């Protein structure tokens, strides 16, 4: 759903652009998610949030330094969304479909 | 008197309920449901769809099924045979969803993989009715 | 020339694959399987590693050719090791399975150094008393498919359960043409199982098939004259991209893409040739690979329609005809011979000997037994004995009535007679209805 | 090494012949067929390529005198026993009885005891069992070809 | 005289055939039978694979981890351990006949769970606070017959070997009629239970109803894959013997399963070896080495893993089949053989997850023959214009020629026709198949893909796909030519 | 069937030879070495009973079965077919080449009660 990954876009991080580049990210990186990355019912409440904030990184370390981003828009325990977001960036965002999404 | 013992006196009515609850596993459809996530309810609908209106149907069959509705709807990304099936073990793991092995009963009657639902109706629709982005699926 | 015989006899040798060990050939598509077999293999036999795995892939695929290489390439180095236990889906029942494994292992452990005796009931007990440094076992076995039955799969439980739990190191390699071997097996077989499943290489591209010709033909060996000569010239044939090497291996290619068909044309070309000369004309030419072709398609429906009669024509045109204007496809004797005297009656109006009843019989007979017509709704060879065993013991409705009243259908149809039956016989006009 | 007979409309056939029969075991394959309709002198062919070949060791067995998958068994196992009996006398065998074979492996541990006692010849031969008629068995499903072909992998390999 | 058939290869053993009710002449007759030297459990074989070791075989860096990640080397079952515990423990002290059912998924530790329970209650009888008993193994699935095990118990209790049926009157007259005092307790384990399950269901009826003697002293523990397998198979009768109490194990959760994984990595995970850099064996304490598999990768794979089955086996074969996979590139990287930091990776834990999931059915059918390729083409547009799941072979062939014939002017058909139907050869007539067409077909048989039913009439027999549709377009129209016309 | 029709007529060759004067296998092999387990030749005799109610295909793969005993030199083999109906009836049930076989050597007679009266 668009609305549902453009407010955890929008309050992860503070059009059809570059704003428009990070929802498809978060689309994709949602989508992989949902069949590898297992989590049980509290969890899963911020799969996209989570998702979101890895593809907040990646401009921050590919095109854009200025970004901002704040770790605590997601509704878990920080320790817990931590243990999380690391997880899921350790486990697929090298993934093989995660590989050819130009971020330009 | 095991579960008095294993816990810790004339001993209470309230142990004979600790037994009828205990032996009982009494599993909802409710808390069933509720443990999966988007994709796991997706294709539980589509599979409940597919035996709706073939009722003998394999594993590829309600593949094709899914393939079909998923492209139809166009929600997230469509998914694999194999992690089709991998979503379906699952929902035997959570208890929703059998597959078994059985003849056809066709002009080429061999043995296939065949999906069975043990779940009731009434209680599916009613968790499915309130997820919006289901309702193509339903 | 015993110099041509040597290198003929050579050739001979490499198209069979009976070269010794250290000079027997993998094709450049096929190492990447067979390392990751060598790998497994040398876990069990050397390091006393556990393994179940599967390979799949299609017939002629070198399953057994990979598997048995690594098991010789492994016996000159490792002999007392590991004891090898073959069993074949096929000819190997769940019963005789216990008794072929029982027997394997008592001679193979005579052979490094009773199980066999008794009750079906005691040989299964001593076999999981032995089987559940130390001495590899090593399971080939042949259609996995097989003992992979929607029943009861006993033996490939109590087998994996011996990989897992047994501290004797086991070595299993199952075999199948099954792509979805996974799913033919029960919950708990298959959760013993690892679900290491290899799948075989697949020629992909044309110059795998050439340079597969180019290994199997090129002789690595100074044991003739003709050795210098003869790799000149099979480089010529297979480097030029015209010559009659490189169609016949694109035209299999895209047909069969098997070089053990193709090994089996080669085969004849080699053997047949008288001198070294003859040989080099030969594979220049190829003129023997179409001599092959035309016989291997020799009792196909175009041959066995040309090697037909006048009069066997005329029954197989009439029946055809008849079989098309019916809605089911069927006909009798009586029919047929209506319509072939009809047809004869009006070729004479416009002379041909008008066959009898009683001798258009045998006719027929002779195009039953040629498989031109079939027995309508038959099933015919059975996949199993037990079923064949079934059929024997009924007596079917057909073979009861008499010859005349019996319904067949056609294997070939009116168009197909139209399009291979020649312009300017005399029968072609009944062709078309 | 094979002399080629002179069949008269059968020369690609009896060249055939000549290049898949031979008496060295590495050059010739497993399995071979002889596929045609009745009267098409497949055993005209074949006898005058054996006759023109004394030196090649064959087996003759007609399927339709055997009915049955059994009988084709058990005649396997007395017709190789009696061959190799015949042809080298002067070797002790123990006379393995053909009635004890009632499975394909029971055939095949009844090979493997026969052929286990013949090491002490100096060479590598060939025993060219011909089965003239598969297909005209009476009791037929589509199995039992499967065995036969998958025979020679469970014999061993340096007889 | 002459047989009319013959049985030469008959082989039996060594069974007699009366029942342990004729033994002695009086039920007073019968002594102690715990002093009997045959009487509970009053191997050669192991020998027999013994060699030598002339070589010195190299064990790496990962070699340790997958050693011991295998199912041969009790955490998580702590409260089903406690429950078969104390009903065992109180049916043995108190000399009484109990069934303990526990049921559930492949890999759970049920097996596990009940032998450890087996190992203390031994150990409790060892210092004599219980009564001594005699442990009886008997598994349904590694029995020839199901009545086997009316073979093997009896042969546990008395050292007799009998016939089935004595067995069973043997074993009858046993649990009943011999007293107490004159007996000794014995726990049976009954695993696989369904495949002890037969149309008279006399084993299950048997075996639950001698726990309801009162001279008996025996306690089954029933191992079932189902919960629900007294109600579904099995009579009023047995379900009632069985009980209302029944144990479920559940499939294992995440944490648990990283409990189990982390337990089989104490001592190994963040601890340092000897590594030669010559040869590669490696020695638990020349280079120092430290070996790490990470808690994230291991917690990947028990999500995994415990959403899928639960399973204690899938989870240690996935984590070994990573570390196997970061083993087999090590050796590549060091050119070591079979004769400062390591670390199984999150990556090969992934690859080890996806290497069951990326469905080889596409990739075959893509590296397929042309004629192999035109066949699944034919068929699936007959499936796409008469809107049937089977179609006929003749129309399959009159389809072939069609779409031969209609688009002739593409330049790879006028390539390819005179191979398709004359084998690229003049004096080769026209033929009605094309070339090849029964080896494609058994060879798309033989891969499963096809189904063909059993006629003798090549044209009028159906062919069905086995394999999903939308599969089989994927792969057709990733080739270039079919997916051109 | 035409297996149970040579098994049976095997039993009976092998106890009436064994009863005139190790088991076998009853297939045509036997009449194959007969020569070598007896000493004598064979004289097969068949009467087949009821001819009008026997299966015609059976009956006609049976004698295409007993033809392949004509390479023994030590066999000679007699058919008897008791019709009630008709010769044509019979020859109309048969294949063409089983009527051609067993043209070279036929004799009929008639047997009926009113023979002559
Ligand atoms: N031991 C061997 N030595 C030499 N050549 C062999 C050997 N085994 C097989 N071959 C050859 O290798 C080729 C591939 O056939 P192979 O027997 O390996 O098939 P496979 O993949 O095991 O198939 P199937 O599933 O039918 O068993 C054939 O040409 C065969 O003759
Ligand atoms: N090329 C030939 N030259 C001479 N005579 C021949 C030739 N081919 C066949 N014959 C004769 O025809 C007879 C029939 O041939 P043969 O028995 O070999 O046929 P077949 O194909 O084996 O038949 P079937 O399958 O019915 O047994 C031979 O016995 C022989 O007399
Ligand atoms: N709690 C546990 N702690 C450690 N290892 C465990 C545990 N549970 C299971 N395992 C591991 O899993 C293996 C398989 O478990 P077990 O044999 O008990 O399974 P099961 O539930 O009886 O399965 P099946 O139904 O297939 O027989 C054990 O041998 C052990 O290696
Ligand atoms: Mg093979
Ligand atoms: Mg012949
Ligand atoms: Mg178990």
């Amino acid at each position: 759903s668009m609305q549902q990954v453009q407010h955890c876009v929008a309050e992860v991080l503070r059009s059809s652009g570059y704003l428009k580049k990070l929802t498809n990210a978060t689309s994709i990186l949602y989508n992989t998610s949902l069949n590898k990355v297992m989590l049980k019912q509290d969890e899963e409440v911020a799969r996209c949030h989570i998702c979101a904030y890895i593809a907040s990184q990646k401009m921050n370390e590919k095109h854009m330094p200025d970004l901002c981003y704040y770790i605590d828009s997601i509704p878990l325990e920080p320790k817990k969304a931590k243990h999380l977001m690391n997880l899921f960036r350790q486990s697929l965002s090298n993934s093989s479909p995660m590989k050819q999404f130009a971020w330009t | 008197i095991e579960i008095y013992e294993l816990e810790k006196g004339k001993i209470g009515l309230n142990y004979i309920a600790k037994v009828f609850s205990k032996f009982v596993n009494n599993n909802s459809t409710r808390t069933r449901i509720a443990k999966l996530n988007i994709q796991q309810k997706l294709i539980l609908c589509t599979i409940i769809q597919s035996l709706k209106l073939n009722s003998d149907a394999t594993i590829d069959e309600s593949f094709d099924h899914y393939i079909k509705a998923i492209t139809k709807t166009d929600t997230l990304a469509p998914l694999q045979r194999n992690e089709f099936l991998e979503i379906c073990t699952i929902l035997e793991t959570c208890g929703l969803v059998s597959i078994k092995k059985t003849k056809c009963k066709g002009k080429t009657k061999r043995f296939v993989d065949k999906i069975d639902v043990d779940l009731d109706m009434r209680e599916f629709y009613d968790e499915m009715t309130k997820i919006s982005i289901l309702k193509p699926f339903l | 020339d015993p110099g041509f015989g040597s290198l003929q006899r050579r050739l001979l040798q490499q198209l069979y694959g009976t070269l010794p060990t250290d000079e027997k050939i993998i094709f450049t598509y096929l190492q990447d399987c067979q390392q990751e077999i060598d790998r497994i293999i040398k876990q069990s036999i050397i390091q006393k590693e556990s393994h179940s795995v599967i390979l799949v892939g299609p017939r002629q695929s070198y399953k057994t050719y990979l598997l048995d290489y690594e098991l010789s390439l492994l016996q000159q180095s490792y002999k007392e090791q590991f004891i090898t236990i073959r069993l074949n889906g096929f000819i190997h029942s769940e019963q005789t399975a216990i008794n072929g494994i029982a027997t394997q292992l008592e001679q193979q452990l005579q052979k490094i150094h009773t199980i066999s005796s008794g009750s079906l009931t005691e040989v299964f007990e001593k076999i999981l008393l032995l089987l559940d440094t130390k001495i590899t076992v090593v399971f080939i076995f042949d259609e996995i498919d097989t003992f992979a039955g929607p029943v009861r799969q006993t033996l490939l439980y109590n087998l994996f359960d011996m990989v897992e739990h047994s501290r004797v190191p086991v070595c299993i390699f199952g075999c199948t043409t099954k792509l979805n071997i996974l799913e033919y097996l029960e919950k708990r077989v298959k959760s013993r199982f690892s679900q290491r499943v290899i799948y075989m290489p697949q020629i992909q591209n044309l110059d795998d098939m050439v340079d597969a010709v180019r290994n199997l033909l090129t002789v690595r060996s100074e044991i003739s004259p003709w050795v210098s000569q003869w790799n000149e010239t099979l480089e010529k044939e297979l480097s030029d991209p015209r010559s009659n090497l490189n169609r016949h291996i694109r035209m299999n290619f895209e047909t069969f893409r098997s070089l053990p068909t193709l090994k089996n044309s080669i085969i004849p070309l080699v053997a047949t040739s008288k001198n070294f000369g003859s040989l080099c004309t030969a594979i220049k030419s190829c003129s023997f690979l179409d001599i092959y072709n035309k016989n291997q398609l020799s009792n196909n429906l175009t041959g066995r329609l040309q090697s037909l009669s006048d009069l066997e024509l005329a029954i197989l045109i009439s029946a055809a005809r008849v079989a098309l204007r019916a809605k089911d496809g069927s006909f009798n004797f009586n029919l047929a011979y209506a319509e072939y005297e009809k047809m004869i009656k009006a070729i004479n109006s416009r002379t041909i000997k008008l066959w009898l009843k009683k001798d258009v019989k045998n006719v027929w007979e002779n195009l039953v037994q040629l498989d031109f017509f079939t027995e309508k709704s038959a099933v015919g060879l059975r996949d199993n004995a037990t079923a064949a065993f079934y059929a024997s013991n009924y007596q079917f409705q057909g073979t009861m009535i008499p010859f005349d009243l019996r319904s067949y259908q056609m294997q070939i149809i009116l168009q197909e007679l139209r399009r291979i039956i020649p312009k300017s016989n005399m029968y072609y006009s009944w062709t078309q209805l | 090494n094979v002399t080629t007979p002179e069949v008269a409309f059968r020369e690609y056939q009896t060249n055939c012949l000549a290049s898949y029969i031979s008496a060295d075991p590495d050059i010739t394959p497993s399995n071979l067929i002889l596929q045609g309709y009745s009267g098409t002198g497949k055993t005209y062919t074949l006898k005058k390529y054996f006759n023109a070949n004394p030196n090649l060791h064959a087996v003759w067995l007609e399927p339709v005198e055997l009915v049955s998958w059994k009988p084709l068994l058990q005649a396997i196992a007395r017709t190789v026993q009696y061959k190799l009996k015949t042809l080298y006398p002067n070797i002790p065998t123990t006379d393995y009885d053909p009635l004890q074979v009632e499975e394909p492996f029971l055939l095949v541990k009844t090979l493997h005891n026969i052929f286990v006692q013949y090491e002490s010849l100096q060479e590598k031969t060939c025993l060219f069992l011909i089965l003239d008629g598969f297909d005209s068995l009476q009791d037929l499903d589509a199995a039992l070809f499967n065995k036969y072909i998958k025979l020679n992998e469970l014999l061993p390999k340096d007889s | 005289v002459i047989r009319k058939f013959t049985k030469k290869n008959v082989a039996r053993a060594k069974k007699k055939y009366t029942p342990f009710s004729k033994r002695f002449k009086s039920i007073a007759a019968i002594p102690d039978l715990t002093s009997l030297p045959e009487f509970y459990g009053n191997s050669r074989f192991e020998n027999k694979l013994k060699t030598t070791q002339k070589h010195q075989i190299v064990e790496t860096i990962f070699s340790k981890v997958k050693k011991q990640l295998n199912s041969s080397y009790l955490p998580a079952r702590e409260n089903e351990f406690a429950s078969i515990y104390l009903s065992a423990y109180s049916a043995i002290e108190s000399d009484s006949a109990t069934t303990i059912y526990v049921a559930g998924t492949p890999g759970v530790g049920k097996t596990l769970t009940v032998r450890e329970v087996v190992k203390e209650l031994l150990s409790s009888s060892a210092q004599r606070e219980i009564p001594d008993f005699l442990y009886v193994e008997i598994n349904g699935l590694k029995m020839v017959k199901p009545t086997d095990c009316y073979e093997t118990l009896w042969n546990k209790v008395s050292g007799e070997r009998l016939t089935w049926a004595a067995s069973m009157e043997s074993l009858e007259f046993y649990f009943k009629r011999v007293p107490k005092n004159k007996k000794k307790t014995i726990v049976v384990l009954l695993d696989e239970l369904d495949a002890m399950v037969t149309k008279s269901q006399d084993i299950m009826y048997n075996f639950f109803n001698w726990t309801t003697y009162e001279n008996a002293k025996l306690i089954v523990i029933a191992v079932a894959n189902t919960m629900d397998l007294p109600e579904r198979q099995l009579g009023n009768k047995i379900t009632s013997r069985i009980g209302f109490t029944r144990i479920m194990f559940t499939g294992y959760t995440h944490e648990e399963l990283k409990n189990i994984i982390d337990l089989r990595l104490k001592g190994l995970n963040d601890s340092f070896f000897y590594v030669d850099t010559k040869t590669g064996n490696a020695i638990l304490i020349v280079r120092k080495v430290r070996l790490r598999m990470s808690a994230d990768a291991i917690e990947i794979a028990s999500r995994k893993v415990a959403s899928v089955s639960g399973d204690a086996r899938r989870a240690l074969k996935v984590c070994k089949r990573a570390a196997e996979i970061a083993e087999k590139h090590y050796m590549a990287k060091h050119g070591y053989g079979y004769d400062g930091v390591q670390t199984v990776h999150i990556t090969h834990v992934m690859k080890a997850l996806n290497e069951t999931l990326n469905s080889h059915v596409i990739t075959f059918m893509t590296r397929l023959s042309f004629t192999a390729k035109l066949f699944i083409y034919a068929l699936l547009n007959l499936m796409k214009k008469n809107g049937s799941q089977e179609q006929e072979l003749g129309d399959i062939v009159d389809e072939i020629k069609l779409l031969i014939e209609v688009n002739g002017s593409n330049k790879f058909v006028m390539e390819i026709a005179k191979t398709l139907f004359q084998q690229g050869s003049d004096n080769i007539s026209e033929q009605l198949r094309i070339i090849s067409w029964d080896f494609v077909l058994n060879q798309l048989l033989d891969a499963g893909i096809l189904f063909k039913q059993t006629m003798k009439n090549d044209r009028i027999c159906c062919v069905k796909l086995n394999i999903s549709v939308e599969e089989a377009k994927r792969a057709m129209n990733e080739d270039e030519t079919l997916r051109n016309l | 069937n035409v297996r149970m029709m040579l098994r049976r007529s095997m039993y009976k060759l092998y106890s009436a030879a064994d009863a005139e004067e190790n088991d076998v296998s009853y297939d045509l092999s036997l009449v194959e070495n007969f020569k070598r387990l007896f000493g004598k030749d064979l004289a097969m005799v068949f009467n087949f009973k009821d001819v009008d109610s026997i299966n015609f295909n059976t009956l006609d793969n049976f004698i295409i079965l007993l033809k392949s005993a004509f390479k023994y030199d030590h066999v000679k083999i007699s058919l008897i077919f008791n019709i009630n109906t008709n010769l044509s009836n019979i020859e109309k049930n048969l294949r063409q080449s089983t009527i051609r076989l067993l043209k070279r050597n036929y004799h009929k007679l008639d047997v009926s009660s009113n023979k002559g009266f």
